[PDB]
């Protein structure tokens, strides 16, 4: 699961993501 | 050493080892009770006991009896002792804080786990498909959601629940087969028409249609013989069943089916993510294993959604044990190792650790 495991390790940051207005949590 | 995986569904516990295909511990999430034992746990309840299911639409609601579920779960299942073994738990979409909080005490307090994670049931079916962006309907036993998810992360606002799953299909299917005059009414008899559920029902390609060529002849009437040797004939019950999925009045709930719930989940989400999202459909879970389902929700799909988007719907054969095969990859990721909450985390920062470390 090598292409899965890159994917993840390079995920950006929640509080990035949150900034970014993409995620919006409840 | 190696890590536990562990899927607390409303109807089944899947539970194996990180690394393993497949889990090797599949039995009822139930507890029954009748110098005998008080209780009976899981398999030992199938094998007189009125029966409790901890779990109600994916969320757990009675913690003693969920406690002895995962005691059953490492012990006369697995049986591995949890204080030697990092354990991976999943969780429904929208489960509580509290209850998240909950999990992760008796985990360390009660088990004395070493380390342990929490993750979203859709989330690890899409990365059992090898993705990290893309949009799961999971639907189980229990309770149905669409789960758009972008670089890992689930997007609650976005989160479409529906509490009609599997058992509200057995429900549905005794309630039209007294139409033709049968009656089941005990707890082995629903057991029956589950089973009848998942041999002989199937997804109408054109539920109109299929009504009417079933009104012209037998074509598609089937039999089904209980080992008793009583015989149930079943015609348009066949696909009937399952479409209330797609038509949720059927059993009297005015909500929106299905496809439509994929349709709103991806209009909320951002525009740039939107075409990664139909080009990624993920679907999971037992209620998805009927025959014709992956067909209909690409028509549907592609009814909904402009020219300009590719449909490409995703329903591996395995799909069944999709979320536990997603944990089994991410505990025995390398990556993982420092996501884990350790032991020494918790003590540090108690139960309020599972929202930062999981998500
Ligand atoms: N071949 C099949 N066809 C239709 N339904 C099926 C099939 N196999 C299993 N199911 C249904 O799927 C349900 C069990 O699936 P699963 O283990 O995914 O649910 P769960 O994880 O326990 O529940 P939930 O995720 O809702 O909490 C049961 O209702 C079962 O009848
Ligand atoms: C074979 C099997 C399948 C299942 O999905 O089982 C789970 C758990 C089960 C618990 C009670 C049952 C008597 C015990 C074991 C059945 C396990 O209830 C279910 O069958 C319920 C009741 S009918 C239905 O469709 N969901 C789902
Ligand atoms: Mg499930």
């Amino acid at each position: 699961s090598a292409a899965l495991e890159r994917k993840i390790s390079m995920r950006q940051s929640r509080e990035e993501l949150i900034k970014r207005g993409v995620l919006k949590e409840i | 050493t190696t890590a536990l995986v562990c899927d607390n569904g409303s109807g089944l516990v899947k539970a194996g080892f990180a690394g393993d295909d497949a889990p090797r511990a599949v039995f009822p999430s139930i507890v029954g009770r009748p110098g005998q034992k008080d209780s009976y746990v899981g398999d030992e309840a199938q094998s007189i006991l009125t029966l409790k299911y901890p779990i109600e639409h994916g969320i757990i609601t009675n913690w003693d009896d969920m406690e002895k579920i995962w005691h059953h779960t490492f012990y006369n299942e697995l049986r591995v002792a949890p204080e030697e073994h990092p354990t991976l738990l999943t969780e429904a979409p929208l489960n509580p804080k509290a209850n998240r909080e909950k999990m992760t005490q008796i985990m360390f307090e009660t088990f004395n786990v070493p380390a342990m994670y929490v993750a979203i049931q859709a989330v690890l079916s899409l990365y059992a498909s090898g993705r990290t962006t893309g949009i799961v309907l999971d639907s189980g036993d229990g309770v149905t959601h669409n789960v758009p998810i972008y670089e890992g992360y689930a997007l609650p606002h976005a989160i479409m629940r529906l509490d009609l799953a599997g058992r509200d299909l057995t429900d549905y299917l005794m309630k039209i087969l007294t139409e033709r005059g049968y009656s089941f009414v005990t707890t082995a008899e629903r057991e029956i028409v589950r089973d009848i559920k998942e041999k002989l029902c199937y997804v109408a390609l054109d539920f109109e249609n299929e009504m009417a060529t079933a009104a012209s002849s037998s074509s598609l009437e089937k039999s089904y013989e209980l080992p008793d040797g009583q015989v149930i004939t079943i015609g348009n019950e066949r696909f009937r069943c399952p479409e209330t999925l797609f038509q949720p009045s059927f059993i009297g709930m005015e909500s929106a089916g299905i496809h439509e719930t994929t349709y709103n989940s991806i209009m909320k989400c951002d525009i740039d993510i939107r075409k990664d999202l139909y080009a990624n459909n993920v679907m999971s879970g037992g209620t998805t294993m009927y025959p014709g389902i992956a067909d209909r929700m690409q028509k549907e799909i592609t009814a909904l959604a402009p020219s300009t988007m590719k449909i490409k719907i995703i329903a591996p054969p395995e799909r069944k044990y999709s979320v536990w095969i997603g944990g089994s990859i991410l505990a025995s990721l390398s990556t993982f190792q420092q996501m884990w909450i350790t032991k020494q985390e918790y003590d540090e920062a108690g139960p309020s650790i599972v929202h930062r470390k999981c998500f």
